[PDB]
This record gives C-alpha cells, structure tokens and sequence, in this order.
C-alpha cells in the first residue's frame, strides 16, 4: 500500500457542492509542488464532509510527506470559511484500515448509547489519539454538546429569531478576561491584589436555560428556556453502533503509516488500563476486532436511504450471524452511518469475531466459507450491497471533466461508458460507479429585492435558515470539567416537511416579523450528494474486473478505447491498483 | 525644450553643485519642470541644498514657481525646517503668503512641525497670521492642536 | 551556493512603508528559533510586494530550513493583514534555478495575456506539475480574476459608494450552508431527507451585472451593471510580456531533487506534445529558456509609467529582430520586471540566441553582439538600456542601527558614495542596488471634518483603497473553477490627483461628500522599495576594485570610509563578499 | 535527555481559568497524531499565561518532534481566542535551563531599568533569537508599548467610555493602502506613476495624544489626551532585574536541544560584538553568568506575594553575597518576577557569579561550601522558600479521572499529604509543586438590569477588561521599529473595590452608567495556577525517600497511599520517577 496523507474537514450544515467549492476546490488549487506525490483524489459529500486523499510514492519518508501537506494546505486555510476552520481541520498520515476497534458498553443498562459515546469521547478517545503509531481515530458516536433545540412558533411569539439566541449565548456564555485589582504597574505602597473574576463559560442546562433574551415593556423575562428545548446531546446524530445487539460506542483505530502494529496495539492496551479503573458502574471495553479470527461487512444503500433502512439491513446482516452462525461468531459489533465509504446515511459496517480456531472444525466453518456463506445470503437483500470479506485484479478507472462540461455532462458520459461497457461481458465483468447517484433536493430562491424593501437583512436570513435547519456551533462551554460545543438548532418536528420554511420569521429593520415565503420561493431539483474529483477536477470513479481469463492490461486497453468515443472534453486516468 | 533641463532637475535633487553650474553654463532651462510641476528651485529647497538655492536664483529662477498642486519653494522650505534657504527665498522675493491649493501657506507648515525660528522669519516678511486654510485653520490652531506652547506664545 | 529560503507576501494597492510597516517587520521579528541562519534580508516595494530571503550556512538541508521557516511563519500569520493572509504568503527554497522556461503565446491575435494566463491555469500547469520529475512550477501571470470596474458618477448619481458595492458581492455572491429537510436528529417514521441549497455562487459576468445595489423610491432598480463595466480579467496588471511582439504568458519549472534534468526536460516536451491538439487556434508553446540566453535591461526616470517602458521594449525587440536577424531567435520582452526592483519604469528582455552552430565567427558570438546592442541602445534616451551576459566586485550593506530612520541612512550612503567616488584609484562603480526615492501623493483627511459632516473614517479609506488600490471581495465559479472577485474603479478615474475630488463617501445623514471636503494633498518624497539587513533598515551598495588592485584591498577601503560615516550607521557584507 | 517541546501562550488580563478553559484545553486536545509522545503537562496562570510542555521518547528527533507539534498547533489556531492568536504562540526545543545570561546596565546611570530593558528588546534580542544553537531567549524587562492610561472621571465628563478609546486608535492610528495614481491598468496616454500615501502608522506620544475622540455640541474637541495620559512604557511591568544593586536588563538564552554548548555561547558573544559599537552612551554590557564559577538563587514567595515582598527577599539575598561573600562573589544579577518556575509576582531568581577560582583558595570558598552556607544562611527568611543552588527523589501527579474539578482535586491531595506526614520514616519533605488558592474579586453582572437600561454586555466586558486588565489595540512604529500599543486604566484608578464604581459605561440611550448600577461582588478563593497531565486536572507532588531507605519503597507507599483516595482521582509518576 503506498503512503497516503489525508485532510479531512467539516462544515455542519453543508451539501456537497458548497462543500467542493468553498473548501475542496480552494485547498486542491495548493496541492502542487509537494514531493513524490502519485495522485489527489477527493470526495466532497451533502454530510458536510471533505477528505483529500494523497498518496505517495513506495519508499516515500511519511513524516516529509505530511509536512509538506499541511503547508500548502496552510495556503488555503485563511480562506476557508469561518465554520470549517473551527471545527478543526486535520491532516493525518494513516494506513485505510482499521488496526482494531475498542468497543464500549455498559452492561448494567443505565447509559444509553448517546451516554456511551460521550464518555468514551470525553475520557478516552484524546488519549488514544496522542499514542503514538496512532494515525487516525474514529469514534462510533458522538461527543455531547450542549443543544439548543428551538422553537420557531415561540421565537415569534416573542419577536426573536436564532440570530437573537446566538447573540445571547455569545453574550452570556462568555469567559471574560477581566484583569486585576491592584495589579502592575500599581499604586507604590500597594498591598491588595487580587484576579477580578467576570462572566464563567455555562456548566449546565440549567444556566443555558436561564439566559435572558429580553425584557418585555411590562418588565416580564424571556429566557432561553421559553423558545428552547435544552438538553445534552451529540454533536452529530449521524453514527450509531450496537455489540451483539446492545447499544455501544466505541474507537475504530488506524495504524500511522510505517508504526509497528504489535507494538502500537500493546500501547492502545496499556492506556485503556489506566483507563479502566476510573470508569462508572456497568462501563466495560469489549474487543470486537483485533486483526484471522475476524472479518467485516460492508452495508451500502442507494443515496436517499433513511438511517431507519439502513438499520433494517444492518438488523438483517446481524441477525444472520447470531442465528444462522451462532456457533462460528463470537460477536457483531455493527455500525449504521459509516463505513468503508466513510460517514454517510446509506452506509453501515459490521465487524465480526469468530470463536476460537479450536472450536471451529473442518473447511466450512473457516473464515472464507463463512464470508462465503455470508455474501450468498445477503446477495437477495433488495437494493443494497452487502458483502462479507476478510481485509487484487479489478482495475480502477477515473473519468474526468476536462473541459468545465459539469457534473451532469460528466454523469451522461458515465452512463454512455457503462452501457458499452455491459455489451462486452467477455472482456469485463461488472463495471460499475464507485460513488452515489443524484437526489432530489430543495432549491430556496431568496427574493433580493423584496428583502431590501422589507428591510430584512441577508445576512438574518442565512443565519436564520442555516441555524435552524442546519445547526450551528455557537461557542463552547465546560461539561464536567471538559471544554465541549454548544450547537443551535431546530427541535426536530419543525425541520421536517416544505410547509415548515414558513413557519420560520426573520426580523426586519423596523421590527417587524416577516416569515420565510414573504421573501422566498422554493422548487425541487436534482443534485449530487457525494462529488468527486481526481487530481483537481471533477470525477467519477469506475471499478470493474478483467473477465475469466483475460489479462487486467487487455480489460484496460478496452475501457480506454471505449473511452476514445466519450463527448469531447471528457477524459480518463488509471489510478490505485491500475496505476502500475 | 532641454535634455539639460531634465539633467538640471536630477542634479539639484541629488545635491550636485559643481554640475548644477556647469549644466547653467551650457544654457539649461532655471525653471525645467518635471511631472509633478518641481522646478530646480523646489527640488533643491526640499532636500536643503542652500548653495544651489543661491545658484538658480542668481540665475533666474522663478522664486514663486507653483507645482501641480500649488506649493512653492518657500512651502517646500518651511515645512522642512531649512532656515537659511527660507531667509534666502524670502530675500529673493518669495512670496511670504503663498497659499497652496488646500489654503495652506509656509507658516502653517512651518507652524506644524514646530520649526519656531522660521516662524519667526516668515512673520518678519509680513506672514498674515490670522491666515486660514481651506478648513479654517491659523497657525495658532496649529499650535494649540499639538500641544507647542512655545509656538503659542509666539502667535 | 548555500541553501535559501524565500517568502513571498502580497499587499493589493500598499506602498512600500505600508507593507515594510505591516508585513515585514512582522514576519522578521519571528524569524527566531530557525538553525543554521547565515543572514536575512528583505525588500518592501510600492508593487506591494515583500520578499524576505533567509541564507543558511552551507551544508543546511533545505527541506527542514524551508519547513523550519514555514512554520515560523504560519504562527506568525494572524499578525499579519487579512490583505496578506488571503492573498497567500509563500515559502519557497529560492537558491534552485530554472530546468525550463516555456513561454505560451497567441499568434494569430485572438487572445491577451490574461487569456492566456487562464488558459495555462485550468488547462496546462497542473499536468505539468505531475510530469515526472518536476519539482516547482510558477505561473507567469494569473487565472482570471472577475474584475468589477467602477464609475463613481454613477455611485455617486444613486448615493451608492465602493463600499455599498462590496457589500452588495458578499450578499449575493454567496454560498453558504443551508442545512435538510428531515435531517438527523429527525421525527422517527420520516421518509423525506433533501438538502436545503439556497445561494450558490455566480458563476458569469451577467450574473455580476444583475446584482441588486437597491431600489429607489419611484420603484426603478440600480444595478451592478448600472455602476461598473464588468469583465473577466486578471489579479494584477503590473507585467505586461510579449514574445516576439506578441501576447504571451509563461511557465517557470524547477527540477524536483534527485530528478535527471535531461530526462524531466523530454517529459515535460512530451507532455506538452500530448496537450497541442486540444489547444485553442494560434496557441502555441515556445521554450525560450531549457538546460545561449542573454539579457538586455531596461530602466526609465522616476515616476516613468508602463506605457512608456513599453515603447522603449519595443525598440530593444526591434533592434534585436532587424539587426540581429542572424543570431537571434526571440525576444521575450517583460515591462513591469527588474531584478533591481519592480515597477512601472523598469523591464527586461530575455534574448534567445540561434544555436551556437547557426552563429559562426566571433562576431555571432554573445560578447560581440551584446557590445553591440549596448552602443546601439546608448542613443536612446530618456531610458538606461544595457546588454548582458551572465568575482572582482563587493556586496556591502549600509545599517541603520540606532534607529536613524530612511531619510537619514540616505544620506549616510550619500556620504559614503561621495567618499567612494575621490577613490578612483581603488574603486569603480560603487553604486546602490536599489531604487531612489521618488514622488508621492500624500493625502491627509481631515479627522474633524469627517467627524463634523458624519462621514466614517472606514468608509473614508475603504472607499480610497477599494477605487485606486483594488480590493479582493471574495470567490466566483468560472466554469467550474473557483476564481477571485476584485473591485476597483475603472482606469480613467483613478489616474491623477483631479480624479480623487470625483469620489463621493455617504455620511450618516444619507449626504454625498466629495472627498475634497474632508482631504488635503501636497507632493513629497518617498521610498519605492525598501531593504532590510538582518532585521534593521539597510541600503545594500555594490561596487569593484580598481584595475590591477585585489577585492582584497578595495573591502579594506570600504571599511575606512564606512568608519567615518554619521553616528549610528555601521556596515556588513554579504552574498558574494561574505 | 528526553527532548522537551514547549508552547507558550499569552491572553493579557486572563485568570488561570480563563486561560485553561478558552487556551490550554483547546490545545491539549489537539496535540493528537505525534510521534513519540511521553507524556504532556501544563501550567495555566493569572499571569494569564499558559505553558504546555510535551516531553517526547529517548531518541526521538527534537526538530520532527518540534515540527509535528507547530503543525498541529496551527490547526488549531483558529479555535483560539484573537487575543491570544495576536500576541504571538511560541513553540521552542530548548533545554529548560539558561546556558548564559546578558546583563546590560548603565554605567552613567542615565537611563533607567524600563528604559534598558527597551533598548535590548528593541536592539539586541532579535538578532540574538536568529542565533544559531539559541532555543529561548527570556528578556529580563519588557519591551516599550504605547501606553494610554485611561483616566475614568474624564471619559465620564466627556460621555465616552473605553470602547470609544479603542475605536478611535484603530481609526486613527492607521496603515493604509491607497493605491496609486497612473496605477495599472492605466489609460493611454498617462504620464505620471505615483504612490498615495494616507494614514500612516503614529510614531510619538505627541501624536496618539492629539487623537480626536470626539466633537462637542459647541464645536470644541475631545483629544485623547484630555482622557488618558499617553507614554511609553513596558507591556507589562512584571518583571525588573538589577546587577550589582543597579538597574539592569538582560537576556535568558537557553541552549537549542541538540545544540553545541560552546559554539552557541561564542556565536552570541560575536553577535553582542557588533552591536556594542552603535550602543547610546553609558551602555554596557555585563555577563554575570556564563556556564564551578557560578550559582543560583531561587527565591519562592507563597501565592499573594507583592513585588514588594518578593523585593525585599531579593534584597536580603543580594546583600548577603555583596557582603557576607564579597570575597569570593564577582556579581549578582537579581531578576523580581521570573523564576525557576518561569513569571510570577512570588518569585525571583538571582545569578551568582563568583571571582576567578584561584583567589579562592581553600575547600570553604568552593561553590559547593558557599552554596552551602548561603542557603543556611536563607533557611530563616520567614514565609519564602530561598536556596542556592547549581544547573533526586520522587515527582507524582494526582490526577482528576472523573470530571471532579478543582476544589475536590486539592482536598485529595491536602488529605494524601496528610497521610504522607505520619509515614516520617519512609517519606520526607511531602510537597505540593505548584500554588495555594487565593483571594479573588468575583464580580457578577446583572444581565437584566443590563438589558433594562440599555448597556450592552460587549461594552460592560471591553470597559471592565480593557480599564483593569489592559488590551493590546493596535501597532505603531517606535523610532522605526513595529511595537504595539495598550489601553488601560491609570494604575490609581483600578487599585481598589470601591475604584470599579468610578467606571461608566455609555447606554444606547446616551446615559452614562456606572458599574455599580448592574453589578455586584463578593470576594472567594480560586486558583492562580492551574496544572494538567496528560490532558486532565492534575496536582504535582515531590518528595523523597526517608534517610536509608531506598527510593522504590517510598514510591511504594505513595503507590498505596494513593489507593485509598476518594472515587475519581489516579495517579502516575513523571520526570525523575518515569
Ligand atoms: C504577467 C507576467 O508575469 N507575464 C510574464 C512574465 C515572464 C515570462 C517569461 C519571460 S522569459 C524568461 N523569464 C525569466 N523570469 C524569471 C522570473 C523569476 O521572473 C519572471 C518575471 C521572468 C527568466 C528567464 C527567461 C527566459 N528565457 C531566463 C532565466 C532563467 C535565466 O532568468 C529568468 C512570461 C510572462
């Protein structure tokens, strides 16, 4: 596997195209003039998510190559936006894989999986990041934040919008620098001196309940708990995992390029020991993949799947092996919202432990019949790839806009390429899309004339349907001791349908509340929810398979003459297991 | 007209006496201008040079020559704080209240870096110290703004 | 040659005590903690450039001095102007030469530099940076930049400023996050999830035109067509190149280490071949300069402008083209560049000569024609004009060390000159390296004034700033490729001081104010470019011995006159005398 | 030695807490993805300044251990406060004690302390930082800074607060790109190039005092210096050295990890030669410790001390080796402020530096026998822990496992201290490392009132910080040199409770408000030092294994002392016990 750097960034609330050209397009334009560097490729997605991946040359010293990242992407950095620069941007030198997943439960039932994750992000995951041959950690999970859950009906009600909550919090979950008494240069014959202790950063839902938004003309109070539902939640709602069918979290750990797996395994060992004592009652580490004796599942569904049909699929693959191969398999530690994808809706995993290599005789019960086994009976589930594999010969195509023809262009060119593909089953064998296909999505027009004669300010107007619809990290507070986000948000029920963008009111300059379709129109469309490029343009990838017997360099002399005849400015490269 | 004239220019700028004479000699125009409307004089009243002040002035050179803008080798003097080229100039019949085009004249300017002594000169050749610029602004205006109380006094 | 590193930091429409005063100094200041550091010097220029360029002692890996600088650098980034930081500040290994000029030109007359320029950035540069064994690639010229050309007759006709229309491009040039329909946490039995897209950034000049900078009272809307001439153009306009006459952009490619120059030369040929058929009509690559190339400088009076610069490149290009007809093969003339210093009155023309086999006798050798060019181009005036090709000479540095300040250290090198100059016997051509101070504009405004008539002091200096230095606003989509909106007004009101009266600001009570209200101006003199030494203002002064007298000797004289210079200038050497 | 990285940061006006929970924190959780790390501990003080130090494996390589550490760093800069991103973040790999000291005095007594501490920031420091084999370098002093002393009972008489301070020196203290006129692209025909030139950085106290803050309903004006007294002074006052009894500066240099001792030590002494020569008369410099020949002194004041009290210490320490040890001590050179434990108003640290070793004769005049009888001599001085010493038992970390917080966290280590106290046959000299709480002013803010009068809570904090603690606003240039300028309050303005009552805030009303209409206050204990291990809250505790006892059995019992402490709190053992 040659060395691999990878930038990983986030900007809650944002679909793929803003991601790609406000954050993807800006740092790639500075990936150039970086030494032994074979290919970029990117993957930009409606998560919010970016990850840039750049790989390197065998041989390649992988400490060189990550500091040579991080300083072109330092080009970019002061001219990415303000809410992806805060959420930590990081450049990581690991291996693809996981080395091994620690997984956390609590066998008492007294903390929900939500409960587990949070411990397990606020008292064990930085230790784990800091040991070194760590390259990357995933949690399984989410660490709490303090979520404001608003309101909108209230929120009019009082003539508020999430612009007056954000200002409120900013202003009263705040750590003032306030200086001193007595302090230098002093008064000569000074003997006081004392810290002036001002405003603290909120410890609790109580005292983010109790910030004051306003004071009516009748002297009455509306605090924050009057518009808004307040409560310790995930930063994200979007990776939920369960061991044996009980709910967990846990770390899924990915060796740094070159670092020693025994070693580094070991190390991950010894900081969960010192972990361990100081756990509450019930929490307990379980080890459901050391890497066989092990194996994953991948779950991918079509983009548009609800997390409520992944969980019915990852239900599925579960339920087979705790019946069907109850005696082969030890435990399922499944994962619904990420996977070998990444993070994503559509996207499950499940890592398997078998039993022991003695209490499982003969062929059949072997690590390949069982993935075997596995694969065939998951190959009926409907609409979803599901496969079961331990850890060569396809081939590993890009097409490429090399002419700003544009993603829709770019996907008819694929369709073309795939449909003469398929009428040459004696030379290639299922070539197909590695990425999503386009989803309906909801196109808002905001009116610039009508705001500017109602006075209602843009600037409301995106902050209103960004922080309701979207959710927005406001500042931090401390939860027990530990620094955390607090995230602003619509409760729930009035974020689901069309009709509910009304029920949304900004105000104007005047003071007058002006809902959401005074100043709007809306229509659906379709776009990508998942764009791709490869050496900074726009991409897509295709995998397929040289057919029984046909050399991988005559399946590739095909798909490139296939591709001669694609529209012009559409163009093609050979990239991973292709490249050589 | 001249090549010398351009030649002239660069020579009072970059202090050179003994070219600044030779190029007279050779017929330079005394009063060459370049983009900016500074003639020799300007030039040489700027960066101090007293010796080729005395020498385009025995030459001809217009003492009250105006740039682009409207200030005059005497501004030029004043603001700078080179007493004897100011002495000179105004022996030589600068115009004590030239004003330039935002209304300021050489005692504003020499009022505000606090360049007391010619001050005391200008006022001497009839300096109007009641003079306002385009903000309506004396020299004593001048004075109180930075805090000089020896230049109030003066005033 | 021992290992350098350069950083390059860009200041749009900054003097040069501007960028001295704002980037500089910073960055000096933090360039601690750095081994192996021989020397630092630096220079701040009226382009509103600064290259500070760190010498290591030799033996110095470059990598970890080039990562060891960088990181100095980026802590020190939030120290700097927002200006800088978005414009990107650059830190390079600098001592490596060129593998590989090619220069990319339009011969059938369809297409400017900034076309080309563009061409070259989606289209050319990034396959070049993947050629095997190329390290470095810089773009002589820029991807275009959606330029936004002002009229402040028609700003001020609609009481609108430069800051009204900067305000107006963030609003509705615009792409933010916007969240889903039944996203995560969602009320469970949801089946609907779509991502919310609101505004998405422009992506054409039309779309700029129809931004909406209000509504007047009778209902009539102003938009940004109505105010400005709108045009794809480039990020700057200090260069202007042409090759053989002709409009033309460029790559400079560097050699990766370890990588075989001869080998990366033919890939780099190779892949260019495999680009030539998509190319639009009258592209085409030329390779000026690839491992018999000789210079001609060209340097005009103070405050000399490009246009003029221009037509004396062209003469050199003439000349070259008619009289050289045998030996040369081009001229690629470049108004704007200097070695020396940046700037309007300076340029360079870099000849390529036929080769060596084509050009026999001594005549058609690079001595005898560039000592021809040189008493050729002596007719010219109104314009220094040399031939060159490329140790008796020095390289001293003149120091302010007690805080003298500009005025003051030049006359030191005055003195020290003047000194250098009754030494005829021991030294020739003791002369400075840099530029002189010129002319400048200074404007003062009026704090009472402006607070008087409720004009704002930002809205005061934006306006100044955005009209005649240009402000970078934020990103565009150019068919697919993010790109730099800039605002700036159109050339013909912002060429001389008359023009700056033109320019209206809107005071707190909705009145128009000329600037003339709340401004005066006066001409002095200032510096176009100033040097650093080792962190303090310096003045770097070059210089040979005498015929039949060593370097030796001709130092040793320096230091005698130096030692008598005022109080608080000393002296180092540096680069070749170190 | 395990090679140490060490972060520093700054937040002027910052408690501990503030400093812990808005810089360390942030931090400490993204120091993830480093090779080789051990472990990492940091001090956050009411100094407002944080020290993280990474300690990295036997072997490691200290320039990519330093590397990988800035990298991470400046990802996470952006989620720092801006007053602390402006101050500037260090990141050092220097051993943690000095290699020399440079003293600097005056010999004519013509300039003062604050002045000479200026002179070397401002002159010698740079240069000495760019030294190869220089890791840190400590001045003993602070550079000057503009200083506007903010005087309540004016801004209140004039309706301004000290918002409208800030505002008006952004405003007016100013660097501003303003473009050019004939600038590109130009028209045809355009025959003048030349630079605009606006504000421009203030230089002199004369011109920050004529600043115009305001102008009244009659026409008079408000200048900056009818609210504030304007000066130069230090950007912080905290620390104040002395050589012999004289007013001094001078500079810490600590030895690059990896570094040649003795190369390093002569690279600065070359480098102090060159600048001797442009010293203002009187200057000298003093080297009161090079590294037998020399000790310490450190001096520990408990938590609250005055700089008064730490003074007199000092003095009594000083006195005592130009007395008592005339024979055989050369020099003193005393720093109030800084200590073996970095900046504090509790402590100081003096250098001693004795005659040549040969006018020293006998076993008595030694360093070891005179550290000796010094530190005897100390051991009676009431409420400070005073010894001399030259640059081994146990160092243990308490650690908060569960979220327990502060207070909780000093009643487990007060209860093992305890218990460590009846075990005097194993263990000695039980004792915390670090600071005892102390009393601090807990002023709260009446949001509702607030809200009721119409102040808003920005302007409450800005004026409260701004007056008490200071803020840092802008730059300006020092005699040519980039430093920067603060506001705060005139010192006796800001001495005393009933003093916050004198502060008035501006409603949106126009009212002017005092602080004592919407706040209250009360006095309590908190911490002026707050440490962390490994990410977590942490105590350290040193000690020692008993006479004959071994140190393994002392450990051991630490081990089960530690066992019976309340639920939540762990332990582990650094440094020497690692
Ligand atoms: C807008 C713009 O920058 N246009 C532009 C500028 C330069 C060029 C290339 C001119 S050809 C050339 N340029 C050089 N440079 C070097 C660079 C650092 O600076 C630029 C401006 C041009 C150098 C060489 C040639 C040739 N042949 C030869 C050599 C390597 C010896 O010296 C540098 C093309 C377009």
């Amino acid at each position: 596997a040659p060395p691999a750097v990878t930038i990983s960034a986030s900007y809650p609330g944002a679909d793929a195209k803003t991601v790609q050209d406000t954050v993807t397009q800006v740092i790639e334009q500075n990936m150039n003039g970086i030494d032994n560097l074979m290919y970029m490729s990117s993957n930009s997605d409606s998560t919010g998510t970016v990850q840039i991946t750049l790989t390197f040359e065998s041989g390649t010293d992988a400490d060189i190559a990550q500091v040579q990242v991080q300083n072109k992407l330092q080009l970019a950095m002061p001219l990415l936006p303000q809410e992806v620069q805060q959420q930590g941007v990081s450049v990581e030198k690991s291996s693809s894989s996981f080395l091994m997943v620690v997984g956390v439960i609590n066998t008492d039932g007294t903390m929900t999986q939500e409960d587990i994750s949070d411990y397990v992000a606020a008292n064990m995951k930085d230790a784990i990041s800091r040991t070194s041959g760590v390259g990357d950690v995933q949690l399984f999970g989410s660490q709490y934040a303090m979520r404001i859950w608003m309101n909108p009906n209230e929120l009019n009600k009082f003539q508020l919008t999430p612009v007056d909550v954000i200002t409120a919090i900013k202003a009263q979950n705040a750590q003032v620098a306030a200086g001193q008494l007595g302090g230098t240069p002093p008064v000569k014959g000074q003997q006081l001196n004392a810290s002036i202790i001002a405003q603290t950063r909120l410890t609790s839902t109580e005292e983010f309940g109790k910030i004051l938004l306003k004071v009516n003309q009748d002297g009455s109070r509306v605090l924050l708990r009057d518009v808004a539902k307040i409560e310790l939640g995930g930063e994200n709602y979007d990776i939920i995992a369960e061991f044996n069918g009980q709910p967990a979290s846990g770390l899924g750990i990915k060796l740094a390029t070159g670092a020693n797996a025994l070693d580094t395994a070991a190390a991950i060992r010894a900081e969960l020991a010192k972990m361990e004592p100081f756990f509450p009652s019930g929490l307990k580490i379980v080890y459901p993949y050391d890497t066989q004796g092990v194996f994953m599942t991948m779950v991918q569904l079509p983009a548009g799947a609800t997390q409520e049909r992944t969980q019915k699929v990852l239900n599925e693959v579960t339920h087979y092996y705790l019946t069907k191969e109850k005696n082969n398999v030890e435990s399922v530690f499944a994962v619904n919202g990420f996977g070998f994808a990444g993070r994503g809706q559509n996207t499950g995993i499940a890592f398997v432990s078998l039993k022991d290599w003695a209490d499982r005789p003969g062929e059949e019960n072997k690590v390949e019949a069982i993935t075997m086994r596995a694969t065939r009976a998951f190959s009926q589930i409907k609409d979803a790839m599901v496969f079961a594999f331990n850890l060569a010969t396809g081939f590993d195509f890009e097409l490429i806009d090399q002419a700003g023809l544009g993603h829709e262009k770019l996907t008819q060119a694929r369709n073309q390429l795939l449909a003469e593909a398929a009428k040459h089953p004696d030379m290639l064998t299922s070539v197909r899309p590695n990425g999503l296909e386009d989803t309906p999505q909801f196109k808002i027009d905001i009116d610039q004339e009508k705001a500017q004669a109602l006075g209602v300010s843009i600037n409301d107007i995106n902050t209103t349907l960004g922080a309701a619809w979207g959710g927005s990290y406001v500042n931090d507070f401390i939860d027990r001791g530990r620094v955390k986000k607090v995230y602003v948000m619509s409760e729930a029920k009035y974020r689901m349908l069309p009709d509910d963008i009304g029920d949304w009111y900004v105000r104007a300059a005047d003071g007058q509340m002006v809902p959401f379709s005074a100043f709007s129109s809306s229509r659906w469309e379709y776009g990508s929810p998942r764009l791709e490029r490869y050496n900074g343009l726009p991409s897509m990838e295709i995998l397929g398979q040289a057919a029984p017997g046909k050399s991988t360099g005559e399946a590739m002399e095909l798909m490139e003459q296939l591709a001669s005849k694609l529209p012009t400015g559409v163009g093609y490269d050979w990239t991973g297991m292709s490249y050589q | 007209g001249s090549d010398l004239g351009k030649k002239l220019l660069e020579a009072a700028r970059a202090g050179r006496d003994d070219e600044v004479r030779i190029l007279m000699a050779n017929g330079a125009d005394v009063n060459a201008a370049d983009v900016v409307g500074w003639t020799p004089l300007h030039l040489a009243a700027y960066w101090g040079h007293l010796e080729i002040v005395e020498v385009l002035l025995k030459n001809g050179a217009d003492v009250n020559a105006y740039d682009t803008l409207g200030s005059t080798p005497l501004h030029l003097a004043a603001h700078f704080g080179h007493l004897e080229i100011v002495e000179v100039l105004l022996k030589n019949g600068a115009d004590v209240n030239a004003k330039d085009d935002n209304g300021i004249t050489p005692l504003h300017l020499a009022a505000n870096r606090g360049h007391l002594e010619i001050v005391e000169v200008l006022l001497k050749y009839g300096a109007d110290v009641n003079a306002q610029d385009k903000f309506g602004k004396t020299a004593f205006d001048i004075s109180i703004n930075n805090g000089n109380e020896d230049l109030a006094e003066i005033l």
